[PDB]
């Protein structure tokens, strides 16, 4: 209820911005471009408005996604004479920057659980980018009926199937060929060689 | 805060460079210039660099030659004691920190981690070498690059890497024959190449001259 009143207020900061529409210009240029994706300054988004910078703070992941969906609004009502075959509104990822000075890594401790962090470092190693589900389809042994469109949570979180068929329990299977995919990668970061104490062993993460 | 007015107060003192001259190394006997050396080394200049072009360091290298028996170690572990941030390392072998950077597995922590040498460790800091002339190939290529370009870079394992290495060296030697020979140079006594010599701003000779009364004295002490 009030989170659609919040999305409310992130579409507006997000057509309203300015003496130019910094943000509805970008959006734009972006759509049309193909790329699929914005930066935004939380600086200016205090500016606009100090609730909604306060609140991405505390609690990202709800927040983030009203932000998204917002984003996708906006996206979809600048763009109205969009070219034939384009009529498949494509989601759009949001990205955080900000000019807070950084904080040690070694500062990481329970307290900072589930909050936003900022922290330099270290690159060591790099994995190769892989797939991961994001919208996915189940299919039936026996009577073959199929459950379509189930989101998956991002981050590392799995999935679990129902094992109750509205024929045999845990009938459920994944159809590969119905299925949405993105690209996803792990990293490993190091302390800062300048920052370690001295006579001290580097911490990872 | 008293600290402050305090020092203060010791450098109106006359003779405060004298005092501190001599209050290095209380334990070793003589050796009045090398000590005076190793302050001046601890003590340290200033880096310039008119734009970005012109690099001139303020690091004082100090390399130490001198027959055994001489208690050249002993000014390295007094130094290692007072300086805040110091490493020690050795060229024979088996050394507690490495003098090049690798990456590994940590035997300890089971992880993978990028350890650098020595040199990367000893950022804004000391370094003391001990048995210069066992090095190998690697370490000496490691302090030729860190000694002229002040940098090491780093290309292992898809890594590729640049890193401050910032520091004063302070090398400990012996001579080519065990015994330095005044009738010939410093270079043809010293396993060394020339390149590397020309790195060390003070370059100290200790010999081991047969004098009974100094003999007496350090028998006393
Ligand atoms: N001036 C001195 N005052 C006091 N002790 C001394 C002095 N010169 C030498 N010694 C003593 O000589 C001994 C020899 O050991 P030391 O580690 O000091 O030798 P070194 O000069 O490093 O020799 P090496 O060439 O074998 O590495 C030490 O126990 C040290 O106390
Ligand atoms: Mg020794
Ligand atoms: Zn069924």
């Amino acid at each position: 209820a009030r989170k659609s009143q919040l999305q409310r207020r992130f579409k507006e900061f997000l057509r309203q911005y300015r003496f130019t529409f910094k943000y509805r210009d970008e959006l734009k240029r972006h759509y049309n471009l193909g790329e699929y994706w914005i930066e935004v300054e939380m600086e200016d988004l205090a500016s606009f408005d100090e609730d909604l910078a306060d609140y991405l703070y505390k609690q990202p992941a709800e927040h983030l996604q009203l932000l998204e969906e917002a984003a996708k609004e906006v996206a979809d009502e600048v763009t109205r004479p969009r070219p034939s075959g384009e009529e498949v509104l494509q989601d759009i990822q949001v990205m955080l920057k900000s000019d807070a000075s950084p904080s040690s890594i070694r500062s990481l401790k329970s307290d900072m659980m589930s909050h936003l962090v900022k922290i330099p470092g270290i690159i060591i190693a790099a994995s190769a980018v892989r797939a991961k589900a994001t919208r996915i389809s189940i299919q039936c042994r026996s009577c073959r009926n199929t459950l379509t469109n189930i989101a998956m949570r991002p981050g590392l979180e799995g999935y679990a199937l129902p094992r109750k068929c509205n024929c045999p329990l845990d009938p459920y299977f994944i159809m590969p060929d119905k299925c949405k995919c993105v690209d996803f990668q792990t990293l490993k970061l190091q302390e800062l060689p300048d920052a370690v104490p001295h006579g001290e062993m580097p911490r990872h993460m | 805060d008293e600290d402050v007015k305090m020092i203060t107060s010791l450098s109106k003192d006359q003779q405060i460079g004298e005092k501190i001259f001599a209050s290095i190394a209380p334990s070793i006997y003589g050796h009045e210039d090398i000590k005076r050396g190793l302050a001046l080394a601890l003590f340290g200049g200033e880096p310039k660099n008119p734009g970005g072009k012109h690099k001139v360091r303020g690091d004082i290298n100090v390399l130490l030659c001198g027959d055994p028996g001489t208690a050249k170690s002993q000014f390295l572990k007094y130094i290692e004691k007072v300086s805040s941030r110091a490493i020690f390392t050795t060229g024979q072998g088996a050394s507690a920190v490495g003098l090049t950077a690798y990456v590994q597995r940590h035997p300890v922590s089971r992880e993978w981690t990028l350890e650098a040498g020595a040199l990367v460790l000893a950022d804004r800091g000391v370094c003391l070498i001990d048995e210069f002339d066992k090095m190998n190939d690697q370490d000496r290529t490691s302090i030729h690059e860190a000694m002229e370009q002040q940098s090491i870079s780093i290309s292992k394992a898809g890594i590729v890497t640049s890193l401050q290495a910032r520091c004063t060296v302070i090398a400990a030697a012996n001579p080519i024959g065990g015994r330095y020979d005044p009738s010939l140079t410093f270079s043809e006594n010293v396993d060394l190449t020339e390149p590397i010599i020309s790195r060390f701003d003070i370059l100290c000779v200790v010999r081991d001259t047969v004098d009974p009364v100094q003999d007496e004295m350090l028998a006393r002490f």
